[PDB]
């Protein structure tokens, strides 16, 4: 979990998450979102970059922790 | 030193001054039991309560004659709880009263026995006197588990006393039994007995939920011999030539002697060997087979025809020497077997043990049937000194002192502490010497084996000193709170508070379990001698190293020192290493001149013997100091050693677990080597 | 339940080829964990009070999930046993002559199993194959037959290992190789090393029909005083026992 | 008979007859001591124990039963001889300890008990049990209880021991963990209790054979079988097993008997010298995990000494005659086996101990002039330094010769030493020299473990289809064995460069031994052809099992074999010959080398600076090769600055005068930034101050400013960095925005070093406290380069080489074998840099190896890796690595 959040926070994208059918479906929904948000559809890599930037500007992760500094 | 520490106590301010007078103090100190009457040495005017005098005398006994500490503690318990408090333990326990009334049928009676002992006979006699049937069951068979379970199921509804034999073999089935015993039992007469030896793998849950009875083999040769004679069938000892009865008596004597010497493990046989009933059965089988082979018929065969060599060799090399690890315990096993198993053992004046209790002897029973040997054994005196075993009489004092220290340690472990840990760590830092220097290395002295050994020793000592200083200063810093402890520091504190030596501080051989304060003290002494060695090496390169009167006990690897001395002597001449043998000269004056091949060592202690000039003689006072023991390497002539010399092992600790080397000593004109071997004489570095 | 009603509509069996050029099922983890998750979800929803949108949508599919689970957790055992026994019966020779009834029963069983595999391959849909009648009963029959024939193979291995007890030092696969390659004796020489202490080879005749002696790692030969002919003792255990006996006798005479 | 045997072992014998001879010397020596003891003891009666305690043999041909013709009696035991052919085996010297073991074990066998020898490992408990079992002709099995213990097999193994009459020995039975120990103890107890009833007083004659229960069924127990439990014991077996203390064997007696069986006159003196020497080597020599001074090593040294003596006498014959010095032959055998494993500190110690135990005699080494000449030709063209003794390069060539000797003897060689020693160079030069001298081609397969999964190293079976797919090493072994392609005339050296680890050598333990066969999970066996050598090029043996280290010989490459002078010679030889641009470049390189030669000598500027920098403090552990390589890369850039200067100025090229003053100052600049570029500013100032007092290169005039603050420019002048920091005014919308850098002192010099070390395509790691500006300093130089495209990549604890693999698949394409498979970026002409965020973050394994770090090292050093799909070597074309990390103390 922390390994995934490391990439979700530092870079905002998780590379080893969307593979195969999930990747294609994500491309479909994100290109549809680009069309309904007035955004021009681009190549797969540029569309993925736009999706990652959309995640950057539309995702906030909050961590709540024990005040135990040893943890 | 004990007087000084006791004088530190406020109740004994005047203790040197008061012991100056009262010339009876020496007689009291030499008294056999100086706890019945103890001189008044505490400075108290008004207090006269019995408890106060008892505890003051207890502290005095800890100071003077600590071997009587057990007896003094017994009298202290007598004063604080009446002179009948422990007497219930002396009488033989009666299982009927305990089991009938205050043992619930839910609770299983645990028939705990020390290994080498069986306790089924007690409850068998219990059932015989109470005429209650027992469904005794042996544990270990796969079908035995099902049979025991069926007996449990069919006995709870009828209250039949179930018995399991050696149930400690199976821990998982015992867990299952403990879990299932929570279910209620219809019958109240039910009593469940688990006979099991003292094995640490036995479930703790069973121990909590059951009544634990501990049985031990009563100490003594007489009890051991009664036990052995009861174990051996009457038929197996009576048949064949009548000499087999005396052979069995001799075997029982030997087995009892070697088991009662196990109690005096340091001074007896170096380590606690397992000499249970299996070895005695094997020896009995050996005697049976060899008397059958030698004496085919039933005639009274002559003792000269007894296969003495076969029995001695088989019991020294195969069934009793098969568990002996080192050379010297094997040598003493051989000494016992030669002394006992001989054709002279069938005479009438043959002594089982000489020098016993000063000048008396233990005679052979002139018997032909097992009955007369048994009657002789039961006629043995109740009093038994360690001299029965060949050991000196003060082995009892040594054992009693060890037991007293063990009781003190147990009570100490049966007892915020930031400040106490801080002050003890600061005291250690103050007492422990500063860093160790090894700033001498020239090309010409790399050839010197002594320099190489001393350099490696000083380097290892300096590294370990730096590690100990850093860790202990870290502990100090954590004590005030300006530094935060970690996992290594946490376990270090856990070890230091309980006074157990940290595993990271152990890099040289130390006795198996000792107080950290003793470790710090001997570490400080070792560092001090290493600083002296380094100073000598700074003063001179190859002249002072030879003239170092080094303390062999303080070296981390003294065997490496012996090897380096041999190497140095080999290089000094054209001789090779294997062409040298060690010659040892004990002197009196510390300023004795050292020869070219001679090497002086200090701190060696001789156990159970003393030397006038260089000739050993037996002494009742153990730990005789050897001042300036000189080690000489000489060209060996490959000749046989005479019969007037003994080879003593040289151990490093009070415990005899590691050999450094062996020293040959000329004994006096009266003593014989066998007595030295059986008295446990050795040389100790510490 | 929305995703549950559609996950079964699109679900391939993911067929794979075999060394015998036959179709098999490789997917088992996704075929068990997903079904268990779906059945747990439908059980929770039926138990849960919040179900007044799905008054009857999972009871008609809970039995479907149970049928899937039973069919396929029998199918996995069936296919594993079948591939293991196929390897045993095809890799080693003389399996037709030795245990003929077992071999013919396994041939009929393999014919039925391959027919079933062709049927499931023609329609690689799990719904399309659950609708086929008789699949469950045929599968349980097939599994029980496989169990019996595997037990019989184990019993035969035990009875052949009981004779010439040196076979207890080799595994099941090694002993199957030993007892199957009766004609190709040259493959036995790799197993004599573990069955004996020092014997590594057997000195055979020119046509490898008479055992003239034994050999070792170094190459030291022990010619038999009386050679044993495998022709007169065709069974392998018989002439192996005779080789051991003649080795003892030859050592004694020498 | 002993004299005839000893005269017949000096001459030439076949190996089988040699072993028969040696067995005969062993027995006849034992008989000689036994008879001599009987004579000295004045034994007259034949029933006396002193004779009756010896193993005695009674043979009666008249009996018709084969098994009972020979009877063996020890003291009162009467065993028959199991007439089972043992082969040739190996014979133990009957020392008094071995005699006591025989007596005790035979007594245990008559009592229907078991034998339980105990003591330290290497004493001979298992071998003594096996020797006793072979003396009685029984089929003895040894079960290794430390590891590779097949529990499922033991059920039928015990039944085989029962129904055959075979023995069983458990080597280090206590090494078993409690779970399997308890069940093995239960089975052993069942067997022992079944066997104890064979000696029933009332049921001695067993009409019905006694059976036990092992496989949930009754199995007959033959009286001939036995079980032995060697240790280093459970309460089940305490009452059913006799124990013997095998603490210390008689090494002097074993050595003397073995030497006498090797034909050595005065074998007693040689034994009583060599045994104390092996004792000293365990005390005076520093403890290493690979040192073996035990009994097995002593026996190996003794047999090698016998071979050496026979070689000497047969060489003298072709020029009875027994006048050779035996001690010098023994010393050569010791030194030809122990010196290669010795660390540099122990080498003088070994000869000091040799002069102690064997005074006066000296060790003379085989010259091998034939190979030492082809080494001079393989070197001097690979730009390496050659030596012939105390001269420079002597230690390295001696290590190469020792490596050659071990390759001749063993087949699983293991080159071990601190990183930076010439291990890889040694074995490469040896391979080329062997190919030249013997005319046999040498092909090296550098398989890197810990970079791929063990499944991809060997292979696995899919539990559904049961199809077998081979791993990397397995496929290499297939291509060596199955396909010939000059098999016997190609030297296949499968170097396992990396870190040694138990997990991937479990399968190799069957290959390193004399078996030379690999057992696969599918059951197939592949036998290693004799030309194959399994070479382990590793840095240390901290995490190597005793089995793997003891199963193969080795040569230790200490850090002292490769001196700094050798590395400087390599740098200058490559500089003068290899063009930096792949003709004027060579000329300027030779001029630079000539100018900078007096500093790259023994002592001098670079050596003194490196020695002084080693006593400073750096953020990372200081490695000599790291600083030297960074210095060499910077100096290589200093020779490209001249190339660009000449290109920009076709007329008036910089002559030797300008070049000299440029490179003298650039050498100091590169020394300062390479030997102290990983340390604090105070350490940099200290190194500069030390340089100022030991150099003759003109330095900055101002003493109050450190040399680290200046630049050499191109005119050979110290231009301060502060003169090259512009004053920029960023527009308002770009205030503190990402990827906005304001020039300063650090960003103008670190950028210079990044340009220097990226123009070489050399991997680098930026180390510093968090937020100090490592990432910003890099991207201010990467994206400035037009063709240096950057691929963002983040390293965490769970990072594995598969991350790099997916990055390569997404951004790079595999060329269809132009010359082998080559991994190249999708776009042409552009270089990919994989920025390594927190390169030291990945988790330390339990065996001290980060898999991803080793994976990227494989392709930094060897220029590629191995695909896991077809097990073929793929080569990186235009892939570059850059790292960044916080200090390791964090
Ligand atoms: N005479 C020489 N012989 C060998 N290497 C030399 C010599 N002179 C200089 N060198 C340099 O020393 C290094 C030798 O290290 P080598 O590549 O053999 O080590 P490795 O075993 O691959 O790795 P590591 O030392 O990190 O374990 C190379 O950089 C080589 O250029
Ligand atoms: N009496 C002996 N004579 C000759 N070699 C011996 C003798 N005792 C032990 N050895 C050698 O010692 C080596 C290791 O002995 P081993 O049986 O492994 O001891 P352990 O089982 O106690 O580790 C063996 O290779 C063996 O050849
Ligand atoms: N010239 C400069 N020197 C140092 N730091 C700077 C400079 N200009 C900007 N910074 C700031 O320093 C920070 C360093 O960030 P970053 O490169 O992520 O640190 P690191 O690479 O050490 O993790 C940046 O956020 C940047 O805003």
């Amino acid at each position: 979990f922390l390994e995934r959040m490391n990439t979700l926070l530092a870079n905002g994208e998780v590379p080893g998450l969307f593979e195969g059918d999930e990747y294609a479906t994500l491309m479909t929904q994100c290109k549809e979102g680009a069309q309904k948000e007035g955004l021009m559809l681009d190549s797969h890599e540029e569309l993925y970059k736009w999706f990652t930037s959309q995640v950057i500007r539309n995702l906030h992760v909050v961590f709540t922790m024990n005040p135990s500094s040893e943890g | 030193e004990a007087v000084v520490r006791l004088s530190c106590l406020p109740a004994f301010k005047d203790l040197i001054a008061k012991v100056q007078a009262d010339e009876q103090f020496g007689i009291w100190l030499d008294s056999s039991s100086p706890e019945q009457t103890v001189p008044y040495l505490w400075s108290e005017e008004t207090p006269a309560t019995p408890i106060g005098q008892a505890i003051h005398r207890l502290l005095l006994i800890q100071a003077f004659r600590p071997d009587r500490l057990l007896a003094m503690a017994h009298m202290f318990v007598s004063t604080n709880l009446g002179e009948s408090f422990m007497s219930i333990m002396e009488q033989p326990l009666d299982l009927t009263h305990i089991v009938g009334t205050e043992v619930k049928p839910n609770t299983p009676v645990l028939m705990c026995s020390v290994p080498g002992y069986d306790a089924s006979g007690h409850v068998e006699d219990l059932a015989a006197e109470q005429n209650t049937q027992i469904t005794s069951i042996a544990i270990g068979s796969a079908e035995g588990f099902n049979q025991a379970d069926k007996a449990i199921n069919t006995a709870v509804k009828s209250g039949r006393w179930v018995m399991l034999k050696n149930v400690h073999l199976a821990p998982g089935w015992l867990m299952q039994l403990e879990k299932k015993l929570h279910s209620l039992q219809p019958h109240a007469c039910f009593r469940l007995f688990l006979t099991m030896e003292i094995n640490p793998k036995v479930p703790v849950n069973l121990l909590r939920a059951g009544r634990i009875f501990v049985f031990e083999p009563p100490p003594g040769v007489k009890a051991n011999m009664l036990r052995t004679f009861s174990s051996i069938p009457v038929s197996r000892i009576c048949k064949s030539p009548n000499e087999r009865a005396r052979l069995y008596f001799l075997l029982a004597w030997f087995h009892a002697i070697i088991q009662e010497r196990l109690r005096y493990a340091p001074l007896g046989w170096s380590k606690k060997y397992e000499f249970g009933e299996s070895d005695l059965r094997s020896a009995c089988d050996t005697v049976d087979t060899w008397l059958d082979d030698t004496a085919k018929g039933r005639q009274n065969i002559s003792p000269d025809k007894i296969p003495w060599s076969a029995l001695k060799t088989l019991m020294a090399q195969s069934i009793y020497g098969g568990r002996v690890d080192n050379e010297f315990d094997q040598r003493l096993l051989n000494t016992f077997l030669e002394r006992l198993f001989t054709t002279r053992s069938f005479d009438s004046e043959f002594k089982l043990a000489c020098k016993v209790d000063g000048h008396k002897d233990i005679q052979m029973p002139d018997g032909i049937r097992r009955e007369e040997f048994v009657q002789w054994v039961e006629l043995l005196p109740d009093t038994q000194t360690p001299s029965w075993l060949g050991l000196p009489n003060n082995a009892e004092r040594v054992l009693l002192t060890t037991q007293g220290v063990d009781m003190i340690s147990k009570m100490l472990k049966m007892q915020a502490w930031m400040r106490t840990l801080h002050t003890t760590a600061s005291n250690w830092l103050h007492l422990i010497p500063q860093t160790l220097s090894h700033l001498k290395r020239t090309v010409e002295n790399i050839k010197d084996p002594l320099f190489r050994f001393f350099e490696r020793e000083v380097k290892m000592g300096a590294k370990l000193l730096q590690d100990v200083r850093q860790d202990l200063a870290d502990v100090v810093q954590v004590c005030e709170g300006k530094k935060k402890q970690t996992n290594y520091l946490r376990t270090l504190i856990n070890e230091l508070v309980k006074g157990i030596l940290p595993r990271s501080w152990s890099h040289y051989t130390v006795p198996a379990g000792m107080t950290v304060i003793q470790w710090v003290s001997d570490f400080s002494e070792r560092i001090k001698q290493l600083q002296n060695i380094s100073l000598a090496a700074a003063s001179g390169g190859a002249k002072e190293l030879k003239n170092i009167h080094v303390c062999l006990g303080g070296l981390f690897v003294p065997e490496a020192y012996i090897t380096a001395t041999r190497q140095y002597v080999a290089q000094a001449n054209s001789w090779s290493l294997e062409e040298l043998c060690l010659e040892v000269n004990v002197t009196t004056s510390q300023g004795a001149t050292l020869d070219a091949c001679s090497f002086g060592v200090t701190g060696l202690k001789l156990q159970g013997a003393t030397c006038n000039n260089n000739k050993l003689s037996l002494s009742n006072a153990i730990s005789t100091a050897l001042p300036l023991t000189q080690l000489r390497w000489v060209k060996q002539t490959n000749t046989e050693k005479k019969a007037s010399v003994v080879t003593l092992p040289v151990y490093l600790n009070f415990t005899r677990a590691d050999l450094i080397f062996t020293v040959d000593f000329e004994i006096a004109t009266k003593e014989d080597p066998r007595s030295f071997y059986e008295r446990g004489v050795a040389v100790l570095c510490t | 339940l929305k995703q549950i009603r559609e996950v079964w509509n699109t679900y391939e069996l993911d067929l794979v080829n075999y060394q015998n050029k036959c179709r098999l099922i490789r997917g088992w983890d996704d075929l068990f964990n997903k079904v268990k998750e779906h059945i747990n979800s439908v059980s929770a929803m039926k138990l849960s009070p919040y179900y007044k949108v799905f008054e009857e949508d999972a009871l008609s599919w809970e039995d479907k999930l149970n049928r899937i689970m039973a069919l396929f957790d029998v199918w996995i055992d069936v296919q594993r046993r079948w591939v293991y026994l196929e390897g045993i019966f095809t890799g080693s020779a003389d399996i037709k002559h030795l245990l003929p009834v077992e071999t013919q029963r396994f041939q009929s069983i393999s014919t039925e199993f391959l027919a079933l595999m062709k049927k499931v391959s023609k329609s690689p849909l799990v719904m399309d194959v659950l609708n086929i009648q008789g699949v469950q009963r045929s599968l349980e029959r097939l599994a029980d037959l496989l169990g019996k024939i595997q037990k019989a193979l184990g019993e035969y291995l035990e009875r052949e290992r009981s004779s010439f007890p040196r076979f207890y030092f080799v595994g099941d696969e090694d002993l199957l190789e030993i007892i199957g390659n009766s004609k190709n004796v040259a493959k036995l020489q790799k197993h004599f090393k573990k069955m004996f202490a020092g014997v590594s080879s057997i000195i055979l005749n020119e046509d490898n029909s008479v055992v003239l002696g034994i050999s070792s790692r170094e190459g030291e030969e022990v010619m038999f005083k009386t050679p044993v002919s495998i022709t007169e003792h065709p069974k392998i255990n018989e002439w192996l026992t005779l080789v051991e006996k003649e080795m003892r006798v030859t050592l004694a005479k020498l | 008979t002993l004299n005839v045997l000893a005269d017949s072992v000096l001459m030439e014998q076949p190996p089988l007859r040699r072993r028969k001879l040696e067995h005969l010397i062993t027995e006849l020596v034992h008989q000689r001591d036994v008879t001599r003891s009987l004579i000295k003891s004045k034994i007259d009666n034949a029933k006396s124990f002193e004779w009756l305690s010896q193993m005695r043999f009674y043979f009666d041909p008249k009996q018709t039963d084969v098994l009972q013709q020979l009877s063996i009696q020890m003291a009162n035991a009467k065993f028959n001889y199991g007439f089972e052919y043992l082969g040739v085996q190996d014979k133990l010297v009957q020392t008094p300890l071995t005699d006591r073991c025989y007596l005790t074990m035979t007594q245990a066998l008559e009592a229907r008990l078991g034998g339980s020898p105990f003591g330290p490992a290497g004493t001979g408990k298992t071998e003594s049990v096996k020797a006793l079992g072979h003396q009685l002709g029984r089929f003895v099995l040894v079960f290794n209880c430390d590891e590779t213990f097949d529990f499922q097999a033991m059920g039928r193994i015990f039944v085989g021991l029962c129904q055959v009459g075979a023995w069983g020995c458990f080597d280090e039975f206590n090494r078993l963990e409690e779970r399997m120990l308890s069940a093995v103890s239960q089975q052993v107890q069942c067997i022992q209790e079944a066997l104890r009833e064979h000696s029933n007083p009332n049921y001695d004659k067993t009409s019905a054979p006694i059976t036990c229960e092992l496989l949930n069924k009754q199995v007959k127990v033959s009286p001939d079988m036995a079980i032995f439990i060697t240790m280093n014991l459970p309460d089940n077996l305490k009452k059913l097993f006799r124990s013997l203390a095998m603490t210390k064997p008689d090494r002097q007696l074993i050595a003397q008997v073995m030497l006498y069986s090797q034909g050595f006159r005065t074998a007693e003196v040689l034994a009583n010298k060599i045994v104390p020497f092996f004792k000293l080597c365990d005390e005076q020599l520093s403890s290493q995990s690979h040192y073996d001074f035990g009994l097995r090593a002593l026996k190996s040294v003794l047999v090698s000494a016998g071979n050496v003596k026979r070689e000497r006498i047969q060489k003298i014959k072709r020029e009875i005659a027994e006048n050779l010095p035996e001690q010098e032959i023994l010393i050569q055998s010791v030194c030809e086996t122990m010196v290669p494993k010795l660390v540099a500190e122990d080498i003088p110690l070994l000869f000091s101990l040799l002069s102690d135990v064997f005074p006066g005699v000296q060790y003379h080494r085989g010259e091998m002039t034939a190979l030492r000449e082809e080494l001079k030709k393989v070197c001097q063209e690979m730009y390496l330094t050659y030596g012939d003794g105390e001269e420079v390069g002597g230690m390295w060539v001696e290590k190469v010769l020792q490596l050659y000797q071990i390759t001749q003897i063993n087949h699983g060689l293991m080159m071990v030493g601190p990183s930076g020693s010439g291990k890889s160079m040694a074995w490469r030069v040896l391979l080329k020299a062997l190919e030249r001298l013997e005319g046999v081609e040498g092909v090296a397969h550098i398989i890197d473990p810990k970079a791929i999964s063990k499944d991809h190293l060997y292979g696995t079976l899919d539990p559904n289809t049961r199809e077998w797919t081979d791993g990397l090493f397995t496929h290499v072994l297939r291509k060596i064995i199955d396909s010939v392609r000059g098999e016997l005339q190609k030297r296949q050296w499968i170097v396992f460069d990396g870190d040694v680890d138990p997990e991937w050598v479990e399968n190799l333990n069957s290959v390193l031994d004399d078996n030379k066969l690999l057992t696969l999970p599918n059951g197939e066996r592949l036998s290693l052809p004799p030309n194959v050598r399994i070479m382990f090029e590793v840095q240390d043996l901290k995490y190597a099992t005793l089995a793997t280290v003891s199963r193969c010989g080795m040569v230790w490459f200490s850090e002292d074999v490769l001196s700094t002078d050798m590395i400087f010679n390599n740098f200058l030889a490559r500089l003068r010959s290899i063009p930096l641009d792949d003709s004027p470049m060579l000329q300027i390189q030779r001029d630079a080398a000539t100018i900078m030669q007096p500093y790259f000598t023994s002592n001098g500027l670079v050596t003194k600076a490196l020695e002084h920098a080693f006593q400073l403090e750096h953020i990372m552990d200081l490695t000599r090769l790291r600083c030297l390589g960074s210095l060499f890369s910077m100096l290589h850039q200093a020779c490209r600055n001249v190339a660009q200067y000449n290109a920009n100025h076709p007329d008036f090229p910089m002559q030797i005068e300008q070049l000299e003053r440029y490179i003298q100052r650039y050498l100091v600049y590169a020394i300062l930034w390479s030997l102290s570029g990983d340390s604090r500013l105070k350490m940099r100032a200290e190194l500069g101050e030390y340089i100022r007092r030991i150099t003759t290169v003109p330095l900055p005039t101002a003493p109050n400013i450190p040399i680290i603050d200046y630049e050499v420019s191109i005119s050979g002048e110290w231009s301060p960095w502060q003169a090259k920091v512009p004053q920029i005014e960023v527009e308002t919308h770009k205030v503190a925005a990402p990827d906005v850098v304001v020039p300063t002192l650090d960003t103008v010099r670190h950028e210079a070093l990044l340009y220097t070390w990226l123009a070489e395509h050399k991997p680098l790691v930026l180390c510093g406290p968090p937020g100090s500006g490592k990432t910003m300093t890099l991207f201010s130089a990467l994206r400035a380069l037009p063709d240096m495209e950057v691929v963002g990549l983040n390293f965490s604890s769970a990072t594995t080489p598969e991350l790099l693999l997916k990055t390569f698949d997404h951004y790079c394409e595999y060329r269809r074998t132009p010359n082998g498979v080559v991994l190249a970026p999708v776009q042409l002409g552009k270089w990919l840099v994989l920025f390594c965020d927190e390169i030291n973050l990945p988790d330390m394994d339990k065996y001290g190896t980060q898999r991803v770090i080793s994976f990227i090292r494989q392709m930094v050093e060897h220029g590629g890796f191995y695909r896991t799909s077809d097990q073929t070597w793929v080569k990186l074309e235009r892939i570059q690595f850059v790292g960044a990390c916080n200090p390791p103390t964090d």
